[PDB]
C-alpha cells in the first residue's frame, strides 16, 4: 500500500517500550535422593538474556517496579497437585543452604505457597536500591542489586520428581535518564562490556561500489 | 545522489583531497507503530 | 552579497490579447537548476551559454518548454567560483541579449563563407568555449563589453555573482526552441596563477532560477 | 562563540539532609586549570579524559578533593585547537557520563578475560589514547556518538569548543577518587592533511573551570 | 613561567618558528619612597 496517514504516538514512550511480560529466567529443580539438592535458587538480574540487555544498555539510569510470574512444569508436562514454596530473599539476607534449613522458616523472607495445578504465581517487587536509580555502567572501583529467589517443594519426606520453572519478568513504572548509543559488537561476558579486538564487526553490511544503490 | 557540479579547485601548498561527513535524522512528522524485537542480535 | 539587476527592471508577468490564458506552473519550475561545473585552467578562453535552450532537456521546465509553443520568462543567475586563498585571477561574467555567434573565415562569397554549426550556435547544457575571446567571437571587442549587465569575480575579494535578468524581446511571446534569447559569458580577463603543489584547476558552478515563467499553446 | 549546554541544565548547588554544611571555596578552585597540549598527528586515534581524577593532583582543587569525602561539582570545558589555514581535518569533542573502558580480548572465562589496568581506566592529567576509536573502546559505535553533548571542531570554520556540563549522578554526593563521573573524548573523524613544508602536528589545548563546587567530610 | 600547553601546529608553506615579545609596566598601585642615586654609571 501507501501509508499516507500518521501512525500512533503511544507505542514510542519509554513506559510502553519496556512494559510487557517477557521471559527472563529458567530454573531447573531436581529434588533427588542421595544427592540432596532439593532447592534451586535464582539471583535476580535483568541482564540475563541478550534481548533485554541491549534495550537496557541504551539508557544510563533506570527506575522501575517489577512483576514476576512463575510457570512451573514437570519433565514430561503433567501437573500433579504438589505444594510449592517460592521465596524472595531481600538484598543482605543470606541465601538458603539446604532443602530443610532455617532460611526457609525465616519469617522476614516472604513466601508464596502455590500448587502445580493452580494458575501460575505472580508477585510484585518494588524499587529496592539505596540510590535514586539503577545504573549498569559504573565507572570506578567499589555485589547484589535486587534480591535472590529460591524455590522448593513443600513436603515432609522427599518427592521423586524434577521440575522446571520459568520466571517471566514484566517491568512497570519505568523511568530512564541519560540515553547512550546501542551496542553493535557481540557480547563476551555477563557483567562486562568486553568486545573482541580482532574481528571487529562492521555496523553496516558491505556493497560493491559507492556509486550504486545496493 | 551527490554530483560534482564544477570541480575541486585548490591553491598551492594545500592538499587536493578532502572528505564529506553525511549525517541523518528524523523530523517531527516521523511516527512509528507495531512494536517488535530486533534481529541485530544473533546469540540468545 | 551584491545583486546586479539587469537594466533596473524586475521580471514580471504579461499584462497580449489571447483568450487562451497562458499557464503558470509556480511549483516545479521555480527551483534551482544547477549545471555542471566548468574546469577553469591556465590556458582557458571562456564560456558562453544560450539560456532558453540550456534547460530544454532538464526536467519539468524542459518538458513544459518543448511541448508548448509560446514562452516568456525571466531568470535569476547565480555563479559561484570557489578557489583557495593562494590562487589569483579574475573573471568577467555578463549577459548579452541576442548574442549572435559569428563565423571565422576569410571568404566574401555568400554560400562559400563559413557559418557556425548547430553545436556552436546552440551548445546545450554543456556550454561552449570561445575561440577568440578578444572579439567575443562576434568581431566586437570585449574591452567595452561592460555596457552589458555584468560583474567581476575577483579571486581575492569574493567568489560569487548574481544577475536578475528580465525578459528582453520585441514580441512578448516567442518560441523557446527556435530562438535563443540571451547568452551568458564568463571570460578569464586575468589568467589563473598558482604555485606548484596547489590545485591546477578551479571549478565554476552556475545555478539558474526561472523567475516568472509563462507558457502557451500546449501541443503534443 | 557557540556554547553547548549539556542537557539544557546549568550546574547548581545542592538544595541532602546533612547537618555538617558542605563547604564552598569559590575563590581558589574557580580558576582556569589548563592541561598540557596534545600533539595531534596524521596517524592519531583520539583521546579521552576522566574528570574527577584529572584534577586530583593539581593545586587547591586536588588538595581539597583528596582530603575530603563528599564531592559535587559542575564543569566548564573549553577546548582550543589552533591550526593554520592550510591544514584540514575535523575533530569530534563529546562528554560521556559513566564512560566505562572495556577490555580487548577473545576470552569468555570470568577470571581469564582481560581487563583494563589502572593507567587505562584512570589515565590522570595526561589522558590516554584510543586503541579502536571506531567502537569508542567500549564496543559502542562512534557514528551514533552524537547522542551526547558534543561539538565539531572543523579546521576551516572555527578552532574552539566549549561545553558547560552539570553534575550527572544518581546520588547527590560521591567520592571524587573512587568514581570517575564522566569522560571527555576527542576523535579525529576526518584525518589531518597538509602539504609538505607545513607543521606536521597540531596542538590541542584544554582548559577546565570547576563551576559550583561542594566538598564535605574533611579528614586527614 | 611560560609553558607549552598543546603544541605549535603549522600548515605547509609556513615557517614553524616564531617569537614572543614580553613587555612590562607598573599600575596605579605602584608607589615609591626614599630617593637615592643610581649605579648604572661607572665613571664620575
Amino acid at each position: 500500500r501507501c501509508v499516507v496517514n500518521r501512525n500512533g504516538v503511544l507505542e514510542t514512550t519509554i513506559n510502553h517500550f519496556f512494559s510487557r511480560s517477557g521471559l527472563v529466567g529458567v530454573v531447573n529443580l531436581t529434588d533427588g535422593g542421595t544427592d540432596t539438592t532439593g532447592y534451586a535458587t535464582w539471583d535476580i538480574d535483568i541482564m540475563g538474556f541478550v534481548q533485554l540487555r541491549r534495550k537496557c544498555e541504551m539508557f544510563t539510569y533506570m527506575r522501575f517496579n517489577a512483576e514476576f510470574t512463575f510457570v512451573t512444569t514437570t519433565k514430561n508436562g503433567e501437573a500433579r497437585p504438589y505444594m510449592l514454596q517460592y521465596m524472595y530473599v531481600p538484598p543482605g539476607a543470606p541465601k538458603p543452604t539446604g532443602r530443610d534449613a532455617f532460611q526457609w522458616q525465616t519469617a522476614t523472607n516472604p513466601s508464596v505457597f502455590v500448587k502445580l495445578t493452580d494458575p501460575p504465581a505472580q508477585v510484585s517487587v518494588p524499587f529496592m536500591s539505596p540510590a535514586s536509580a539503577y545504573q549498569w555502567f559504573y565507572d570506578g572501583y567499589p555485589n547484589n542489586m535486587m534480591g535472590t529467589f529460591a524455590v522448593r517443594v513443600v513436603s515432609r519426606e522427599a518427592s521423586q520428581l524434577k521440575l522446571q520453572t520459568r520466571v517471566y519478568m514484566k517491568l512497570k513504572h519505568v523511568r530512564a535518564w541519560v540515553p547512550r548509543p546501542i551496542r553493535s559488537q557481540p557480547y563476551l561476558l555477563k557483567n562486562f562490556p568486553n568486545y573482541d579486538s580482532s574481528k571487529i564487526t562492521n555496523s553496516a553490511r558491505d556493497r560493491s561500489s559507492i556509486k550504486q544503490a545496493n | 545522489t551527490l554530483w560534482y557540479q564544477t570541480n575541486y579547485v585548490v591553491p598551492p601548498e594545500t592538499p587536493g583531497e578532502a572528505y564529506i561527513i553525511a549525517m541523518g535524522a528524523a523530523q517531527d512528522n516521523f511516527t512509528l507503530k507495531i512494536c517488535k524485537d530486533t534481529d541485530e542480535v544473533t546469540q540468545q | 552579497a551584491n545583486i546586479v539587476l539587469a537594466y533596473g527592471e524586475w521580471p514580471e508577468y504579461c499584462p497580449a490579447t489571447a483568450v487562451d490564458k497562458p499557464t503558470r506552473p509556480d511549483v516545479s519550475v521555480n527551483r534551482f537548476y544547477t549545471l555542471d561545473s566548468k574546469m577553469w585552467q591556465e590556458n582557458s578562453t571562456g564560456w558562453y551559454w544560450k539560456f532558453p535552450d540550456v534547460l530544454n532537456k532538464t526536467g519539468v521546465f524542459g518538458q513544459n518548454a518543448q511541448f508548448h509553443y509560446l514562452y516568456r520568462s525571466g531568470f535569476c543567475l547565480h555563479v559561484q567560483c570557489n578557489a583557495s586563498k593562494f590562487h589569483q585571477g579574475a573573471l568577467l561574467v555578463a549577459v548579452i541579449p541576442e548574442f549572435v555567434i559569428a563565423g571565422r573565415g576569410s571568404n566574401t562569397k555568400p554560400n562559400e563563407a563559413p557559418h557556425p554549426g548547430f553545436t556552436t550556435t546552440f551548445p546545450g547544457t554543456t556550454g561552449a568555449t570561445f575561440h577568440d575571446p578578444y572579439v567575443l567571437d562576434s568581431g566586437v571587442p570585449l574591452s567595452q563589453a561592460l555596457i552589458y549587465p555584468h560583474q567581476w569575480i575577483n579571486l581575492r575579494t569574493n567568489n560569487c555573482a548574481t544577475v536578475i535578468v528580465p525578459y528582453i524581446n520585441a514580441v512578448p511571446f516567442d518560441s523557446a526552441i527556435n530562438h535563443s534569447n540571451f547568452g551568458l559569458i564568463v571570460i578569464p580577463v586575468s589568467p589563473l596563477k598558482y604555485s606548484s603543489g596547489a590545485t591546477t584547476a578551479i571549478p565554476i558552478t552556475i545555478t539558474i532560477a526561472p523567475l516568472n515563467s509563462e507558457f502557451g499553446g500546449l501541443r503534443q
